[PDB]
Formats: C-alpha cells, sequence, structure tokens
DNA sequence: GACTAGGGAGTAATCCCCTTGGCGGTTAAAACGCGGGGGACAGCGCGTACGTGCGTTTAAGCGGTGCTAGAGCTGTCTACGACCAATTGAGCGGCCTCGGCACCGGGATTCTCCAGGG
DNA sequence: CCCTGGAGAATCCCGGTGCCGAGGCCGCTCAATTGGTCGTAGACAGCTCTAGCACCGCTTAAACGCACGTACGCGCTGTCCCCCGCGTTTTAACCGCCAAGGGGATTACTCCCTAGTC
C-alpha cells in the first residue's frame, strides 16, 4: 500500500482511485489531503445512521463534487434518507458562513417525516389519501431536484420475469425437542424474574434451530463405553505378592 | 506581597498552611517559613531551565515529557538527586555499545 | 560549582540550537530550490491533444 | 488487562479498577523490567558473551537483594 | 483546591519567554514540588527531634545534606538572599 | 518463562499492597493514586499521577 | 352566602433517545516454520604473576602519666508564635479559539552487500 | 590475497494540511495578612567534669624483599547447534447490522388550589 503510495503527490500520477469502505476511515490521515475534483459513494445505503463513524469520517472531505449510487433508499426511517442528504449536501464548507444547510435532522420532522412514517406504516388507511397525499407530494417536490430512479418498466422487450416461489418445510423430531424446550425455557424467562438480561438471544437461537436443525450444540456422537479407570489389581497386587 | 518583598513568586502561604497541617512541629520556624520555599524554587528554576533547553533542542515549543526526562537524566547531579523516581511517558537515552557494533 | 556549570551547559547547547536552526534555514532554502526545479521539469500545458496522446497510450 | 484482573480476583470482588490505574502499573511494570534488561545486558557483556542466558538474570537479580 | 500551575508557569515564562507545556509535564512537575517538598519538610521534622529540645538553620542544614552539594550552596545563598530581602 | 516469573512475582506483591492500602483508605474502589503509595514504599516512584 | 372562572400541579400518554445482547466483515498483530550461518564453547599451551617459605626490621598495642579545653546541666528572661475574623485579591472553575503538533510525501543523503577482479 | 560500482534500502528533512487543547478570559471565592495576647522555649552565661594530646620506653607482630615455582587468564585452534529473517497462517480487537425494553424528559387532560360578587 504505501509502495503504491510512492508517486502519490505527483500531479498526473493518476486520475482515478478506487477504495473500500473498511480503508477510507483507516487511512483517513492520508486520504484528507489529497484535492479530490469528484467523490462517489457506491452502494450508498452503507452509510445510513449519523452515529457511525464511517458518515463522520467522510463528512469533511476535502472535495467539491459528490455522486452517491444506491440500489433503493429503503429501511424503516427516514433517517437515512436525511443523512443521504447532508452527506451530498453537506453544508459545513471552508468558507464556513454561507449558512447552506439542506434542512435539520429534527427539522425534517415537521416536513414530512412523522406524518410519512405515520400513514406509510397505518398503509391500510393510506387509500384516504386526504392528508397522505400532502406529506408525499411535499416529499416527491422536495426530492424532484437530486433524485432519479427508472425500474424495469425502462428495460422489458427482452427481460425474463421473476416467479417468486415458496417451500414449506416441517420439522424433525429432536430439532423439535430442541426447539420445544428452548422455546418453553425462553417464555418462562423472559415474561419473568431471570438472570443478568436475556430477550434478542432467544429469538437468535429459536432462528438458528429453525434454520440449521441438529446442530450448533451438538452433534450425534461416537458411542464408546465408560472408561473408569482406578481399578482394583493393583491395591491388592502388593499384598498378593508378599503371600506369596 | 511577602513573596514580592522577598523577591519570591512561589506562594509562601499556602506551603505555610501545608506545614502547619502537617504537624512536623508544634511551633514551626517562622524566622523564614518560605527559605524551604526558596530552596525548591531554586531547583524548580534549574529543572525548568535544563526542560526548556531540552525542548528547544528538538525544534518543539512546547515542553515534551521525554525532553524533561533527557534534561534531568542528563545531569549527573539530577541524576543522583533523583535517580530512584521514573517518570512517565519518559525514555532511556541511546546507549549502545562500541564493541557491539559489527 | 562556580554557579556556571548549568550555565556552560546552557551556552553549549544554545550554540547547538544556534547550528541546528541555520541547517534548518539552509535546508529550507535547498528545497524550495527542489521545488522551484521540481516545477521546471514538471509537465505543463497538458492542452487537448497531449492529454488524449497520453489517454490513448495508457488505453 | 487480562493478567490484572486474573492476579487481582483471588483476593476480593468487585474491585471496580480504573483504567488509569492499570495504567499506572503498566507504565511502572515496563520501566522495572527496561531497568532489568539493561542491567543484565551489563553483566553479561561482562562475560564473552552476547547472547542472554538465565544465569545473568539471576545474578542481576540476586546482586540487588530484591528478595 | 489551589493548584500551583500559576507558579511554575511564571518560573518558566521569566526563564523561557516562548517554550510552551504539556499537561502530562504539569502533573510531573506538580507532584515532583510536592515530594520534594514533603522530603526535606520531613527531614527537617527529623533534624528538630535530632536536637534535645521542641527555625531556619534546621532548613538550611536539611537541605544542606538532601541533594547534592553543588547545587546544595546555590540553595542556601539564595535562599539566605530572599529571608534578607524578606527581612525589612 | 523467566520474565513472566518476574511479572508474577512483581505484579502481585504492588497489587496486595495496593489493595490492603485501599483497605486502610475505607474505599471500596481502586484510583490511580492508590498505585503511588505502593511505588514509593517499593523504592520506585513514579512521577504524573 | 352559593356557585363560577382560570391555571399550575397531579395523573397520564408521546416521544424518543439510549443502550443490553448477539453476529458478520476486515485489517493487524501474533504464531509457526525453514536455511543457514555466526555465536558458544571445548582442548590446549603457556608464561608470568602471583602463592608461598624465610630473613630483617618499623610500628600498634602495651603500660602509664600529667594535665586542658570542650561538653552537660543550673537559672533566667524575653522575643516570638499559636490562639479569634474582615478582608479582598491571588487564583481557580468553565468556555473559545487558531496555532503547534501529528504525520506522511519528494528528495537529497546516507548506510550496507556482493562478486568479482586487482 | 582484499576493494569497490552498482544497487537496494534506511535516514534526515522540510512542505503541507487537519485537529484539539494551552492558554487566555470571565465569575466567584476562601485563605494569608494583621490587630492584639500570654506563656514557651531557646539564647546567654556559669559551674562543673571528663575524655583526649602529647609524651615517655618496650615488644615482638606485621611488613617487605628474594627466590622458587607453577598453574590459570587469555589467546590460539576447531566444530556444532541454534536462533534469526523471511514467508505463510491464525487469533484479536473494532465497527457496523437488527429488534426490544428503560427511562428521562416532555407535553396533554384534568382536577383540585385559589379567589370574586348579586
Amino acid at each position: 500500500r504505501k509502495e503504491k503510495r510512492k508517486g502519490w503527490n505527483k500531479p498526473d500520477a493518476f486520475h482515478v482511485c478506487i477504495v473500500s469502505y473498511q480503508l477510507v476511515v483507516q487511512d483517513q490521515h492520508s486520504f484528507k489531503r489529497k484535492r479530490w475534483q469528484y467523490m462517489v459513494l457506491d452502494e450508498a445505503h452503507n452509510i445510513k445512521n449519523f452515529r457511525s463513524t464511517r458518515w463522520q469520517a467522510l463528512l469533511n472531505f476535502n472535495t467539491q463534487r459528490r455522486l452517491l449510487l444506491t440500489g433503493t433508499p429503503l429501511q424503516n426511517n427516514l433517517a437515512e434518507l436525511w443523512s443521504l442528504l447532508y452527506f451530498l449536501m453537506p453544508q459545513t464548507v471552508i468558507d464556513g458562513k454561507k449558512v447552506s444547510g439542506f434542512a435539520d435532522l429534527d427539522a425534517f420532522q415537521q416536513w414530512f417525516g412523522r406524518p410519512v412514517d405515520k400513514i406509510i406504516e397505518t398503509g391500510q388507511n393510506f387509500g384516504q389519501d386526504k392528508e397522505t397525499k400532502k406529506t408525499v407530494a411535499k416529499l416527491h417536490q422536495v426530492l424532484r431536484p437530486y433524485l432519479l430512479r427508472r425500474l424495469k418498466a425502462d428495460v422489458e422487450k427482452q427481460m425474463p420475469a421473476k416467479y417468486e416461489h415458496i417451500v414449506y418445510c416441517k420439522l424433525s423430531k429432536r430439532q423439535r425437542f430442541l426447539y420445544d424446550d428452548f422455546m418453553s425455557r425462553a417464555q418462562t424467562k423472559a415474561t419473568l424474574a431471570s438472570g443478568n438480561f436475556m430477550s434478542i438471544v432467544n429469538c437468535l437461537m429459536q432462528l438458528r434451530k429453525v434454520c440449521n436443525h441438529p446442530n450448533l450444540f451438538e452433534v450425534r456422537p461416537i458411542l464408546t463405553s465408560f472408561v473408569l479407570e482406578h481399578c482394583v489389581a493393583s491395591d491388592y497386587k502388593d499384598v498378593e505378592r508378599t503371600l506369596l | 506581597s511577602r513573596s514580592a518583598k522577598a523577591g519570591l513568586t512561589f506562594p509562601v502561604g499556602r506551603v505555610h498552611r501545608l506545614l502547619r497541617r502537617g504537624n512536623y512541629a508544634q511551633r514551626i520556624g517562622s524566622g523564614a517559613p518560605v527559605y524551604l520555599t526558596a530552596v525548591l524554587e531554586y531547583l524548580a528554576a534549574e529543572i525548568l531551565e535544563l526542560a526548556g533547553n531540552a525542548a528547544r533542542d528538538n525544534k518543539k515549543t512546547r515542553i515534551i515529557p521525554r525532553h524533561l526526562q533527557l534534561a534531568i537524566r542528563n545531569d549527573d547531579e539530577l541524576n543522583k538527586l533523583l535517580g530512584n523516581v521514573t517518570i512517565a511517558q519518559g525514555g532511556v537515552l541511546p546507549n549502545i555499545h562500541q564493541n557491539l557494533l559489527p | 560549582r562556580r554557579t556556571s556549570k548549568r550555565s556552560s551547559v546552557m551556552e553549549n547547547t544554545m550554540k547547538v540550537y544556534e547550528k541546528l536552526s541555520k541547517a534548518e534555514k539552509k535546508r529550507k532554502i535547498i528545497q524550495e530550490r527542489i521545488r522551484k526545479h521540481k516545477e521546471q521539469e514538471s509537465q505543463h500545458m497538458l492542452t487537448q491533444e497531449e492529454r488524449l496522446r497520453i489517454a490513448k497510450e495508457t488505453e | 488487562q487480562r493478567l490484572v484482573r486474573e492476579i487481582a480476583q483471588d483476593f476480593k470482588t468487585d474491585l471496580r479498577f480504573q483504567s488509569s490505574a492499570i495504567g499506572a502499573l503498566q507504565e511502572s511494570v515496563e520501566a522495572y523490567l527496561v531497568s532489568l534488561f539493561e542491567d543484565t545486558n551489563l553483566a553479561a557483556i561482562h562475560a564473552k558473551r552476547v547472547t542472554i542466558m538465565p544465569k545473568e538474570i539471576q545474578l542481576a537479580r540476586r546482586l540487588r537483594g530484591e528478595r | 483546591k489551589e493548584t500551583y500551575s500559576s507558579y511554575i508557569y511564571k518560573v518558566l515564562k521569566q526563564t523561557h519567554p516562548d517554550t510552551g507545556i504539556s499537561q502530562k509535564s504539569m502533573s510531573i512537575l506538580n507532584s515532583f514540588v510536592n515530594d520534594i517538598f514533603e522530603r526535606i519538610a520531613t527531614e527537617a521534622s527529623k533534624l528538630a527531634a535530632y536536637n534535645k529540645k521542641s527555625s531556619a538553620r534546621e532548613i538550611q542544614t536539611a537541605v544542606r545534606l538532601i541533594l547534592p552539594g553543588e547545587l546544595a550552596k546555590h540553595a542556601v545563598s539564595e535562599g539566605t538572599r530572599a529571608v534578607t530581602k524578606y527581612s525589612s | 518463562e523467566e520474565v513472566r516469573a518476574v511479572l508474577k512475582s512483581f505484579l502481585e506483591s504492588v497489587i496486595r499492597d495496593s489493595v490492603t492500602y485501599t483497605e486502610h483508605a475505607k474505599r471500596k474502589t481502586v484510583t490511580s493514586l492508590d498505585v503511588v503509595y505502593a511505588l514509593k514504599r517499593q523504592g520506585r516512584t513514579l512521577y504524573g499521577f
């Protein structure tokens, strides 16, 4: 890596550098120096939260043009969208007085936000579209300047379709024993007093048992006899030898 | 003040209160209770000058703890005075045996 | 003793520091001229045809 | 930290160590060890030897009467 | 709590007007000053117990065997000059 | 092996002295300042804490 | 004298930020193994520098002496230090910078190895 | 026999940008000065007394030279064994992912505490 940074400061050494998400933070000291004309974030959803050091190590990065590519902005909250807008937008510029911030993570809660995940998560009544259309239209208008999405409707002349199929699998006898034991133990522990604390491990190991079944704790073993080893011959060997 | 009238700068009264609390004697010597502060001031001036010189040697404006380390360790008299006490984040003078070299 | 052993050490090490500062200045100017020579020997004015020539060779 | 906890749990539980304390003993032990090692280096360069063996370490430990 | 940072700072400033300090070095100096003070002060206490009785001669003599003589004569001389300055 | 023995003979002794000191201080916790007392009585004092 | 009106506390619902565990991904430090070579050490020879026996003297202990100047205790006083608080300023508790420190790159400079001939 | 041109590679060093904290600035703040007392402990002789300075003549006990002599620290020889530099692998912390409580604040309903006049 150092040998590849040998001609790093040469003005005409290279034009494009490809770097992983786990190496920008590792070598942010050596990356924050060079002036980058363009920066692109592939799979932009890899950064979605405002708590990670991944976003912070790139917020103050010295670049003027930023582009984020993602398959689809998704998950439960729009905080991911707000963080993405901040990352493309960032107000913190060397001048520091233009105050060109998009909108605060809390200031975006008034502008749609809480109504969006309120109505959307209650999509049964979302067909009313009396006040829901207001927030949806506001989000569409506010995202139109920076958005570009095209589904498979643009290319359909030669496109094989997707056929979703769900396969149901039964439960084996000993794995059923394992599942019942674990699930009854978890329901007796979590619902009342317990040890230190344990509530997500129940679901996780239940998932493990449903997924794999007869492993992750024990296998069918290679049966062999017990090896009781004290014996009694050596106790009386001395007495016998003395006698004869 | 008392230090100003004495030409000193260390707070003498704080040391007087410390010695009164320590009760090393019922009636401490009040003829010159800042004298024990004066000798410490002289020693502090010595060590501060040596530390400042050491920091100036390696082009660093601020007193590096290592700079103070070599400042105290270089002086044989200082080593005799304080040699059984270590310093946090200190160091060791580069001492390579001549006969060790190939 | 002599009230000047520490002061003599001061004098020696401050002469050393003055020599170090002189070395600092001369190395500053020598790398300034090094950078000047590098700029003169560096590539200038890629323009269009030359940049496309280097681009097609790299291609 | 693992070694400190292992050697300290043999006395009392809920010790609640403060990381500054373990840093202090860490600095103390490294300083003592480097002093020891330079002393045994001197004790070895005494003899026509440049490789350190238990004899020098034992001699250095016994000479100062640590225990 | 009364820290001693101001006094050491001004001593450094009157002996080096452009040299800074580090936070670790501040604690280093504070501990050095404190433990030297305690060491010489208990030495003075044992020197008071030395004489079959309950000043400045005790402290001068105590600094006279605790630290190397070369700096010890300067210490006692400057202490005496300080008490002469403070006398009137 | 011998260096590991030096740790096993050096760390634990100052650990015992430190814990009995902080017990003598009636403090149900250990602070960095408690190590300094042990270092002072062991003949190897450390500055900075 | 009977009942009326309004607002902060009592009761309560919302939010929502804050973390407990587990698990996967990925880099760095630790862990393990080989060719070969330089460090450890035996075997030995010797010389010369002490290990030792005996003559021939200066010197500490011996044996005692005649005192002589410094050390311990007896009054005695008096200069001074440990006893309240008003103070009021020397200095610390909390915050806000821009600068020296952190640290890496291009280059000059320098430190080291070899297979040959010189 | 042994010296080195070339090459590989570590060093010294100053640009050269980002960061966080050392030092300055602000707001209390509590402890050293200072008036006095009053009585405590050490300086100032003073009488005393007690060990040492130098002196004398002995007494062989140590001290030193001389000669033998002899064996050990050191330096020569050789081998051998074992630890390092480098190449390949595996624990080892660290940071992201998720769905659920805990709780702390935060605000809404309301309900009693408060207080006015026909």
